[PDB]
């Protein structure tokens, strides 16, 4: 990172690669979706899992698209 | 007594019919039949204020009673006349029994409570969570007759304990244990709620560790 | 309000119960009156009133910040009735007595609403 | 600051008249006589405006005209230091979290949580009140 | 047309209701006239004072017209004074109570059904007297030091009990049976929380309170007569809990001789439905039907 | 124990007892009864289903005759990690384990419906003898308690 | 930031600052370099409050 | 989420030993057999008692009970088996009840724990119930003392 983005960039670990966070988000979403497999008989929680996974996938996709298009760095 | 029966019906008609029916048969998806539940069920449900219920959810709560003792007797007599069932124990003067329900063997009562009761109510009747919005409540406010009739009638999701499964002397031992484990002081300081590790770990973090870190800050320096 | 209005589109209870509907108008009125309109008065005042009188600041800046955080956390306390099993307050935003007493509204939603 | 006092005095006149009229009109030809809740509320609303108006009126007759009370004051009349205005603080959110802890404790009737919340409130309010008064650390 | 201007108000079935409806129509016309004036003034300036393409200077900067300011505080004061006068007249007529009603009904609301009792009948022509009070059951409620003036909160003595009573059920809508042409008095008491006694064709409602006297509520109101026979819905109009929407009732208005026959049948041990069938009426409510006790369509 | 000793909606813990185990007056009887009480796969929950709910009972294959009418017997040992899973909700017919919140459907052969448990609770076959006392009608047809590498 | 607001003769509002190092001829501080150490943010923590007065 | 249309409290059944049944327009509540037992069975030739409460859902007309049959024996109805306009008909005096009766003369043995089919026939409605045996408020019978083993 540049010091304009992280002022103490030369004092410590200041950069995490974006691929790590994108892949971690996708894997976390997939893990939310795999907990639909279980013994539970209700589906309220299935909808909560689907919604949280959808929000995560949308955030990852927005970030990836905006980095590709150059709007954020 | 015919007067007691007409007072009970009169009280029942403007408080219980919407959910239980004019003939005590139940209103579907609103409230069950009361035929054969008995005076003991009425005593438990009304003296602890659970009845009349106010809405449908996971569990109907206890709350201040809507009726006094004679009105509770009248309602219980009216329900008893329709199907019979168990009754609330009485004393010589015909009052609801309280002190004579305290059994003499509290060690047997504790062993019985731990086998039959502590799974849902905890080691010392502090309450415990049940499946989905339900819970076995704290036992510290029930009087002896309420404990006795709670075992006798099996309220909401509490198992029903018949007088053949738990004889009256066993029930009296259990009520003695329940009452004495509610009235005994803590011996090692403030009891911290009686749940054990969770409030003890809360007390370490918010009292002991906060004190230790504050003392360290006082002794040490900043920057 | 959209849930209430959808349930009122047709006769019969299509997806709500009575209890949930009562919670819905109670909390819709509570949220719109006390968590949207009343604090947004002070949102507008914070935006422009010091400018309109030619001041650099309000009289008590930390008290101002405290007022905002009290708004936010009080509103969250009242709305959290919906995460209990019984649900939120269902006795109307006006909270008439004795419907609100412990005998007639026993749930924790009503007490969370009050505090 | 005579207009500031006048505003509250005018409100006071209306509130006192309304309180007297309501008490007299409910005592006569109203079921039960005096309606005590509304009468009490009107009397003490009158008291509220009276306290503030009397304070403003006493303050006004002490100090002579301020530049904001002067019809043709110049901007340069107001030159100088205004006072202290706190530049930043994270103590307000701590105070509100503490008070909300005590409130959740009172809602669910958990006396230990109420005790913890009251202790949190006292600590947070001390933190706010002392923030600009703690001296340097001593070693 | 009086129906379009009434805005959905029922025509009414009592003289008091008709007077209230006339006040409603007149007030609606006044408010529509004021609204038309103000809306027209808004539309006029929005249509004809918009910025043109050929104005370079700013408009005339007027900000004070004192005679107009004073003139626009007097006119609304006059309109509200007229409305206040007629309001007072009509509420005095509607709340008026005669010392000799011809039917006295006890209305008992509870969560969440109705009970109607026949307290007293005294026909004005001497053709029907009946004393229905049952004071041998009001005394059975006495609960007794007590938190409130020596009484526990379970005292319930303020409630009224009668020999002929129609009790509502979750499977039977309660039907109150009344004679046409007679002065009816309603005495309202609640068993628990506040309910609402609204018959829309009465064009009137009142709240039904627990312990009204201790709350300084006048729980008694009369209609001078009901001017036509028929069946009229009544609804609860004070939020009372879970089944506030599902505790309706019906008023069946019959001819006086049929009312006498109905009361004789009830005194002979008949229930409400069979006593209604005995006077050639539908036995159940016909404006409303009971709600399904299933909690909804997903059950 | 006799079948009429339990009401519909009741649940009792039962233990495997033999005539030869005795009443615990002698030393040897006392040791035998201590071994009964301390056996980790011993305790059994006996429930009595409400007769109105018997049409909702689903039987497990191989266990269709394990109930004596409306009396059912399951192991009280939780199949997840061995805690006594004994929080018996009579209206929902749900068996709740206090340790890690597994829930078993008593009407559907104690099949898990919530929590970390993947396996049903073992059913004890029960009947009565000539005197009318409840007795076991054989053994469990599967191992009881927590699972292990060697199982099934 | 000392928290003291001042109105200039032309109507500007400025907050008084306490520099942690040398200043300009204009009076603004020379910017200092971060050294990995905490920075004071309250004037009372720099001694501005003084001391009450010796005694019990 | 617990206060929706599927509610846990509102579908709860009575915590009693008898059974509910819908016979057309009649509600049969707390139906059970009284049959004190000594051994594994109650033998044929014993007379046991069938108890219930019949509630008239309708409030306009009346109703009457006919022909209770079963494959455990024969049922004799004694008393006025008519259930009134909006009233009840108590058949038998249950355990704690301080005269329509249903007497069952047994032909095959019965035992506490199992369910037995009975067919109720009203002049409008007729259904089969599967009735249990309920020891009511009777005490626990003594068990012979076990020896030492
Ligand atoms: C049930 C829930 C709660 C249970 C709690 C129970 C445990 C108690 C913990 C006790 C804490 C240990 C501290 C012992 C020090 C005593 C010696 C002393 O006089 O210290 C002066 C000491 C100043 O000496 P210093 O080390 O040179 O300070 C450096 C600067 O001057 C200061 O520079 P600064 O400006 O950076 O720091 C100022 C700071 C002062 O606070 C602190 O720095 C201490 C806070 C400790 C928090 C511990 C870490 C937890 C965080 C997570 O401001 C505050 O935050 C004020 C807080 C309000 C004061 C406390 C009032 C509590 C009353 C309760 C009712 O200041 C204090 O610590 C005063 C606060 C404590 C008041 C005495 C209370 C004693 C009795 C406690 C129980 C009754
Ligand atoms: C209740 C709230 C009362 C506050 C109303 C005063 C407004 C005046 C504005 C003002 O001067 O703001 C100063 C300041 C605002 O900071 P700022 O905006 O930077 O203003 C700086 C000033 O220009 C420069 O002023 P300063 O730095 O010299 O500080 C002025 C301060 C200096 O006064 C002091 O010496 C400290 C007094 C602190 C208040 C004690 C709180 C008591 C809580 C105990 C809870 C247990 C019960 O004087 C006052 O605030 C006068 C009020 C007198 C306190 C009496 C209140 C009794 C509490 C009633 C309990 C019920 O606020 C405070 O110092 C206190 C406000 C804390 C609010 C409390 C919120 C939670 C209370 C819940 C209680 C129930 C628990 C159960
Ligand atoms: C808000 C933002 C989104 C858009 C705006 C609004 C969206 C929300 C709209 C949802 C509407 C739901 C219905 C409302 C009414 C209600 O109250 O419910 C009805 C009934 O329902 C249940 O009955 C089912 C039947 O009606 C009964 O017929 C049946 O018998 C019963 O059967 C069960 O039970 C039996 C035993 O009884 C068993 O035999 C049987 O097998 C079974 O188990 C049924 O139950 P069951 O299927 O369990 O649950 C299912 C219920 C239960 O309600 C519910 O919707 C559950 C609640 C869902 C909550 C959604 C969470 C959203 C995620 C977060 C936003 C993520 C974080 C992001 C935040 C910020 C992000 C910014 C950084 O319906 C549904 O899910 C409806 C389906 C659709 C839901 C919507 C999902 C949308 C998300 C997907 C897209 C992602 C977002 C996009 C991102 C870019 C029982 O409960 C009843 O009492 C109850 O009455
Ligand atoms: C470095 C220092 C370290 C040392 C610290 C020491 C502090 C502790 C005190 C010292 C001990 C005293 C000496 C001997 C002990 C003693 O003499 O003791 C008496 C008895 O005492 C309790 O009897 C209560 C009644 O007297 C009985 O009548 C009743 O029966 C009993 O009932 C229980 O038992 C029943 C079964 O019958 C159940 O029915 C029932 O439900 C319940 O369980 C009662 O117990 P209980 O309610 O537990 O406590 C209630 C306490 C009240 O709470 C407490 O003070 C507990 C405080 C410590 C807990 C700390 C928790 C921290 C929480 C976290 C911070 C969470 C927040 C963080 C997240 C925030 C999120 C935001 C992001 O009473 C009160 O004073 C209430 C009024 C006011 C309280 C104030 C007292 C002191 C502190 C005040 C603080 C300042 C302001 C005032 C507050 C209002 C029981 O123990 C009994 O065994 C015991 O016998
Ligand atoms: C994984 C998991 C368990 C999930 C559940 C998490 C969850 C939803 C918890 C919150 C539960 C609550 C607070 C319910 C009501 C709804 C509600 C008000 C929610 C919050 C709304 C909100 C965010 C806005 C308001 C502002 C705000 C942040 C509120 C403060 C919330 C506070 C302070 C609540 C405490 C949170 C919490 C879970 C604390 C646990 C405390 C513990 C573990 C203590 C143990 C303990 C106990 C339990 C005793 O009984 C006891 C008895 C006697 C002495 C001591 C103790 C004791 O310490
Ligand atoms: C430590 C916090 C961690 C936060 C991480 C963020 C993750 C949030 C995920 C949200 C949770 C969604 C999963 C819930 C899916 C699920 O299973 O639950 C349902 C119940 O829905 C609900 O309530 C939804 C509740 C969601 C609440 C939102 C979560 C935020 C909380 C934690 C805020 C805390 C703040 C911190 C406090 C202190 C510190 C300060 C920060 C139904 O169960 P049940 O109960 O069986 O209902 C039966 C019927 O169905 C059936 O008809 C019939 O009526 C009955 O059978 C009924 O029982
Ligand atoms: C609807 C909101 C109700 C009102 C009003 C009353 N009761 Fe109720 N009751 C209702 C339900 C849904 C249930 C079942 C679950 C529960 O909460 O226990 C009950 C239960 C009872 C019982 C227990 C029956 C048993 O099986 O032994 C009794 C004795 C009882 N109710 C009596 C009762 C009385 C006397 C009421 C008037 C004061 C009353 N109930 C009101 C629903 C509702
Ligand atoms: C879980 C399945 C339980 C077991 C085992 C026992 N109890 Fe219980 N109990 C349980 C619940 C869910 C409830 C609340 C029911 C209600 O209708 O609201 C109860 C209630 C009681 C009470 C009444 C408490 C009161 O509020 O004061 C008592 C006295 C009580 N339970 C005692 C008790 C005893 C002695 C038990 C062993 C025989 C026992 N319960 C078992 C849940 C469960
Ligand atoms: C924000 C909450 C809006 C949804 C309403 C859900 C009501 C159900 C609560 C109970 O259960
Ligand atoms: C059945 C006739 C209906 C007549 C409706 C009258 C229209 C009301 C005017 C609406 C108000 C405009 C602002
Ligand atoms: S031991 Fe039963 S859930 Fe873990
Ligand atoms: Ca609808
Ligand atoms: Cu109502
Ligand atoms: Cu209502």
């Amino acid at each position: 990172v540049d010091v304009e983005d992280v002022p103490s960039a030369e004092w410590g670990w200041s950069h995490m690669p974006i691929g790590v966070m994108h892949i971690g988000g996708l894997l976390s979403a997939a893990f939310l979706l795999v907990m639909m497999r279980g013994n539970h008989v209700g589906h309220v929680e299935d909808w909560f899992l689907i919604g949280f996974a959808a929000v995560i996938v949308a955030l990852v996709g927005r970030n990836w698209w905006l980095r590709r298009r150059g709007w954020i760095r | 007594q015919s007067a007691l029966l007409r007072t009970g019906k009169q009280l029942f008609e403007t408080s219980c019919v919407s959910c239980h029916g004019a003939n005590l048969q139940g209103v579907p998806d609103r409230g069950p039949s009361l035929i054969g539940t008995g005076e003991a069920a009425v005593y438990f449900q009304v003296s602890t204020g659970r009845m009349p219920a106010m809405r449908g959810e996971a569990q109907a709560p206890s709350k201040p009673p809507h009726f006094d003792e004679s009105q509770i007797d009248a309602l219980g007599a009216y329900v008893q006349a329709n199907g019979g069932g168990p009754t609330v124990p009485r004393d010589d003067h015909g009052a609801v029994a309280q002190e004579s329900l305290i059994g003499g063997d509290v060690a047997r009562g504790g062993d019985l409570f731990r086998l039959n009761c502590a799974s849902c109510h905890n080691f010392t009747g502090k309450g415990g969570a049940l499946s989905s919005g339900k819970y076995a409540p704290d036992l510290g406010d029930a009087n002896p007759a309420q404990i006795y009739t709670a075992m006798l009638t099996g309220p909401q999701n509490m198992p029903k304990f018949s007088d053949r499964q738990l004889t009256p002397d066993e029930k009296r031992d259990i009520v003695a244990y329940v009452r004495e484990s509610a009235e005994t002081p803590s011996y090692g300081g403030y009891g911290l709620g009686g749940f054990g590790p969770a409030p003890e770990g809360m007390a370490m973090w918010i009292i002991g560790m906060v004190a230790a870190i504050g003392v360290a800050m006082w002794i040490g320096s900043r920057a | 309000a959209l849930f209430m209005r959808t349930e009122l589109a047709m006769p019969g209870l299509q997806f709500l119960s009575n209890e949930q509907f009562n919670q819905l108008f109670t909390m819709h009125g509570t949220v719109m009156l006390l968590f949207y309109a009343t604090p947004i008065v002070f949102g507008f005042a914070n935006l422009v009133l010091p400018l309109q009188i030619g001041a650099p600041d309000v009289a008590f800046p930390r008290l101002n910040a405290l007022s905002f955080w009290l708004f936010l956390f009080g509103a969250l306390i009242a709305i959290a009735g919906f995460i209990t099993p019984g649900g939120a307050a269902d006795f109307g935003w006006t909270a008439y007595s004795p419907l609100t007493d412990a005998i007639h509204s026993p749930g924790a939603g009503g007490d969370l609403w009050i505090m | 600051m005579h207009i500031e006092a006048r505003l509250f005095e005018i409100l006071t006149a209306f509130f006192a008249l309304a309180a007297v009229v309501y008490a007299v009109l409910t005592a006569m030809f109203a079921t039960g006589g005096v309606e005590w809740a509304g009468t009490t509320a009107l009397v003490l609303t009158t008291g509220l405006t009276l306290i503030t108006g009397t304070f403003f009126r006493f303050v006004a007759r002490r100090l002579d005209t301020r530049p904001e009370d002067y019809e043709d004051a110049e901007i340069s009349d107001g030159a100088g230091e205004l006072g202290f205005f706190a530049p930043h603080s994270w103590w307000p959110i701590l105070i509100s979290l503490s008070f909300s802890t005590a409130a959740v404790g009172a809602a669910l009737w958990l006396p230990w949580l109420i005790a913890a919340g009251v202790a949190f409130v006292i600590t947070s309010v001390c933190g706010l009140v002392f923030e600009y008064y703690w001296g340097p650390e001593k070693h | 047309w009086s129906d379009a201007l009434a805005l959905g108000w029922p025509t009414g079935i009592t003289p008091e209701a008709k007077l209230n409806r006339e006040l409603w129509i007149g007030s609606v016309i006044a408010s529509f006239a004021v609204g038309a004036i103000v809306w027209g003034l808004i539309f006029w300036t929005s249509a004809f004072h918009r910025k043109k393409a050929t104005d370079t200077e700013l408009p005339r900067q007027f900000g004070y017209n004192m005679p107009l300011e004073l003139t626009l505080t007097v006119i609304p004061f006059l309109i509200i004074s007229v409305l206040f006068y007629f309001t007072v007249v009509v509420q005095e007529r509607m709340m008026h109570k005669d010392p000799n009603p011809e039917v006295v009904i006890d209305v008992t609301a509870f969560q969440w059904n109705w009970k109607f009792g026949y307290q007293k009948i005294a026909f004005a022509d001497g053709s029907f007297d009946y004393d229905g009070a049952d004071p041998e059951r009001k005394e059975a409620m006495t609960s007794r030091v007590g938190p409130i003036r020596g009484m526990t909160p379970e005292d319930r003595t303020y409630l009224n009990f009668d020999k002929i009573e129609t009790l509502g059920t979750s499977s039977e809508i309660p039907v109150l049976v009344l004679p046409a042409g007679k002065r009816i008095e309603f005495v309202l008491n609640s068993a628990d929380v506040i309910h609402g006694f609204w018959v829309p064709e009465f064009l009137f409602k009142r709240d039904v309170l627990p312990e009204p006297k201790a709350n300084n509520s006048d729980n008694v109101f009369q209609v001078s007569e009901i001017q036509q026979t028929g069946a009229f819905v009544g609804r609860c109009t004070e939020m009372c809990g879970t089944f506030h929407a599902m505790m309706n009732f019906e008023v069946r208005v019959v001819e006086p001789n049929d009312f006498k026959a109905y009361i004789d049948q009830r005194n002979a041990g008949k229930t409400n439905a069979e006593a209604l069938a005995a006077i050639n009426q539908p036995p159940l409510a016909i404006t409303t039907e009971p709600f399904e006790s299933r909690r909804g369509e997903l059950v | 124990m006799r079948p009429e000793d339990i009401d519909a909606g009741g649940m009792e813990t039962v233990f495997p007892w033999r005539e030869s185990d005795g009443d615990g007056t002698t030393v040897e009887s006392e040791h035998k009864l201590t071994e009964i009480a301390m056996g980790v796969r011993n305790p059994v929950m006996l429930i009595r289903i409400k007769p109105a709910d018997m049409h909702r009972v689903i039987k497990r294959k191989g266990q269709e005759s394990f109930n004596f009418g409306e009396l059912f017997a399951y192991t009280k040992v939780c199949s997840h990690l061995g805690c006594p899973s004994s929080l018996y909700e009579q209206q929902t017919y749900r068996i709740l384990c206090p340790c890690h919140q597994s829930q078993f459907d008593a009407l559907e052969f104690a099949k898990p419906i919530f929590g970390p448990a993947a396996r049903a609770l073992a059913q004890l076959p029960i009947t009565i003898d000539e005197d009318g006392y409840l007795v076991a009608n054989g053994d469990f047809v599967e191992p009881v308690g927590p699972a292990f590498w060697e199982r099934k | 930031e000392t928290g003291i607001i001042k109105r200039l003769p032309h109507g500007a509002y400025v907050e008084l600052h306490q520099p942690l190092g040398p200043v300009d001829e204009h009076g603004h501080p020379i910017p200092l370099e971060y050294a990995g150490a905490p920075l004071p943010k309250r004037m009372n923590k720099l001694g501005s409050g003084g001391a009450p007065g010796t005694g019990s | 989420c617990s206060a929706g249309q599927i509610s846990q409290t509102t579908t709860q059944e009575p915590a009693v030993n008898g059974v509910n049944a819908q016979a057309g327009q009649v509600s049969l509540r707390n139906v059970h057999l009284r049959a004190p037992q000594q051994t594994d069975y109650v033998e044929p030739g014993t007379t046991v008692e069938l108890l219930f409460v019949a509630a008239n859902d309708s409030t306009e007309g009346s109703n009457k009970l006919k022909s209770i049959t079963s494959d455990v024996g024969e049922v004799t109805l004694t008393g006025d088996s008519t259930v009134p306009a909006d009233g009840v008909l108590i058949v038998g005096e249950p355990d704690g009840q301080i005269a329509v009766t249903a007497e069952v003369e047994l032909t095959k043995p019965i035992t506490n724990g199992l369910l037995y089919d009975f067919t109720f026939t009203f002049e409008d409605g007729e259904t089969t119930v599967a009735v249990p045996i309920s020891a009511g408020e009777q005490p626990r019978r003594p068990v012979p003392p076990a020896g030492p083993g």
